[PDB]
Order: C-alpha cells, then structure tokens, then sequence
C-alpha cells in the first residue's frame, strides 16, 4: 500500500 | 536479435515521502506494460498528482521529471482506501503512456511522453554514476521515509482509535496518549529519524490500554 | 585495502505474503548494522516469527534459511500497530546477530548465526544465477504479493468500517459490501492476481456510501 | 509498514 499526495 | 531497444533508466512516480517508486525497471526491453495500485495520503482527498520520473535515485527530486498530471473526482473516503491504478505502457515506438484510473468511478487521466523525452546519453551516464556514488545516502533517505511513513500511520490510526474509544479510555491514559501524538506529529515535521522513532516508542509505551480497547472493539 | 570482507548475498527476513524483505543488501562491507520496524499481520497477535534468510530471491522459500525464532508477549492490539524493531548486526568476526524488540514492552529475542553458516561459494554462485534466471518470475510474485496485501488491507479495513458504521449504513449498501467482502476473501485464498483485483474493484464500486460515512465519522 | 506472521 503506497500513497500519493494532492499537488 | 543483434540489438534490443531497452529502457536506459528506471521509470516511475513520486509517492508519499518524496520517494520514487519504480513501475518500469532499468534495462527493460520494449514494448512493455506494468501497473500498480496506489491510494490517497489524506482523508477525504479528492485528487492525486501523478509525477512521472526517470532515474535511479530514491529521492524523487533527484530524478528527471518527465511531467505530471492530476486525477480528480475521488469520492470522500478514509485515506488509503481509494484505488488508483497507475499504468506505465511503452509501445513499439518507444512512446510512454502513463494512466491513472480511480477504480470506484472508473475515471481516468493520462499523460503521453515522446520517445525522445527525458535524459540524453550523457545525462544517462551521469545518472548511473550519481546513483552508485550515492547508494549509501539514498539508503539512508529510504529508511527515513519508511520511518516517517510508519510514524504517520501510527499518528493517524491512534487518533481514530482514541475517537472510537471515547469514554472507554481512562483519563490518565488519554492524557499520556494525546501528549505523545503531539510530540510525534512535531517530530514527523523534521528530518531526524531517531527523534521520530523516539516519539513512536513513547506512544507505544503509553497506548497499551487504548490498544486493548481498539482490539476488543472489533473483536 | 587490498581485500574487503563483504556479504556475498542479501540478508533479511520473511514478511507477509512469503516475500523476503532485505535488511542487509548484497555486497555490503562488514562490520555493519541495520534495523527496520515491522508489525503484526493479525489483530490480537501475541507473537511474531522471525525467519532469517540469505539470498537474492523474492520468494522467501526460494532463499537459504539461516534459522528462525519467536518474539512473544505482544500485547493485544489491532494488527499493524505493534512496533517490532528487527536489527541485523554483523560484527568484525562476520557473526550475524538478529534481534527483534517489542517497542511497547521492551521485550527482546535474539538469534546468533556463525560466519560459516549459510550457502558456500558454489551455492552462492548458483543463487546469483538462479535470481538472474528468474528475475521476471520474481517480479510477477512481487506484484501478486503487493496485490494480495492491498486486498487484505481492503478486506480488513472495510469490515471494521462496516462495524463502526452500523445503522448509518443503508441495507442495500451493506448487502452489496458484505457480498463483495466474501468474494474478496475467497479470492485472496488463491494465486490469481486478476481475480483479486476484480474483487477489490467490485468492493470499491459498491462501498462509496460506506466510504463517506467512515470519512465523516472521523472528520 | 511491513507485517510478520505468528509460526
């Protein structure tokens, strides 16, 4: 489980 | 057969912590298509940014940016629940197609990158050199991020559990826990691995009652 | 200076999914000491098994077992909350010391492995060969495990959220969700990556109301 | 976050 941010 | 067209450098995207996650490894023969499912880093996150990278470094900022795009329309959900499938596909022409698809809505956004984009042969050379030259420093960054990410999960989880617990949690315990969460949150804002681990240890040492409650609550 | 004493193969432990997680990489110069924090795979798990491995394969069973030991006394907690710090330390004599420490209790168990233990020069040769010979198959196993693990998080999380939701969740929604969780759980018992992803997608498609509730619940 | 089993 790898997460991404909002840019 | 005398030659094969391969990727000179690793291709991937930036993930939480500013670390590069590889989708297509260095020296892969094309055509080739790989996918991986990611999620959101924050509760109620409505969009994710896909930052495409070329390189061998662990720090995303240390690699070559090939571009970025957003996938929005993500429905309200706890963080880490949404399913964003990211696909890297390099066709026979050496063109890279990156797509991000929300598995709930089926909504999808793509970025196409020409075969000529990226680092040139010299830059590729410098890159492979820089990586070997900095394998240690990158290993360190690698472990720090793993620590930051673990502390962030601990902070987030613990807060939810305290809420779910409410009255079940003794005043003394909640006071120790909430002081430890504040310290941990301040620590995560830094670059000191030892400090973050110290705060996580503190939380672990004072959260034993909360842990029993949370466990019983769903058991 | 004319010679340096290095690890011929990677050293690590077996993690959830039966995948080898490396603590000390191949060709590291000794002495050397590395650590990483792991957690439990099941709610209320009271002990963890540390299976020490030597090799370059992704499948733990495909590497050389150097031994195993247990760390018990883990206090009741939701899975993934306990902090088990695992340390690999190879001294000047080439002796490997593996320790597992519960950060809550401070309880610790260790296994010491002689410098002569493991694979001999020929076995080391065969190993490095087997790994290159199976880089693709291992990449596949690597992605399957990542999928299994993501589906397992989804299954576990969703179940907790349904409980926390209770009455807030519409009868129609709960019925779709609970049918999808059963299917997902059956799928995780297999080896088919596509099937697991299909069930996760289904769950994602019918859990949109639950996601809003769960999100609001802690917001 | 990597998990271990009980053996």
């Amino acid at each position: 489980n790898r997460l991404l941010l909002t840019g | 057969v005398l030659l094969l067209d391969v990727t000179p450098l690793s291709l991937g995207i930036e993930t939480m912590g500013g670390v590069m996650t590889t989708l297509i490894a260095k020296n892969t023969t094309i055509p080739t298509k790989h996918s991986q499912v990611f999620s959101t880093a924050e509760d109620n996150q409505s969009a994710v940014t896909i930052h495409v990278l070329q390189g061998e470094r662990k720090r995303a900022a240390d690699n070559k940016s090939l571009g970025q795009f957003n996938l929005d329309g993500i429905n309200p959900a706890p963080r880490g629940m949404p399913q964003i499938e990211v696909t890297f596909d390099i066709d026979a022409d050496g063109i890279l197609h990156v797509s991000a698809k929300d598995k709930n809505s089926g909504k999808e956004q793509k970025i196409t990158i020409k075969a000529s984009s990226g680092l040139n042969e010299d830059e590729i050379q410098k890159m492979v050199r820089d990586a070997e030259a900095n394998a240690e420093a990158d290993r360190k960054f690698d472990e720090l991020v793993q620590t930051r990410n673990q502390g962030d999960h601990l902070l987030h989880s613990t807060r939810k559990q305290v809420e779910e617990a409410g009255d079940k949690l003794p005043a003394d315990d909640k006071t120790a826990i909430e002081s430890a969460l504040t310290a941990l949150e301040t620590a995560l804002k830094g670059e000191d691995k030892a400090a973050i681990e110290a705060k996580m240890q503190e939380l672990a040492q004072v959260s034993q009652k909360l842990m029993e409650i949370a466990q019983q609550q769903h058991a």
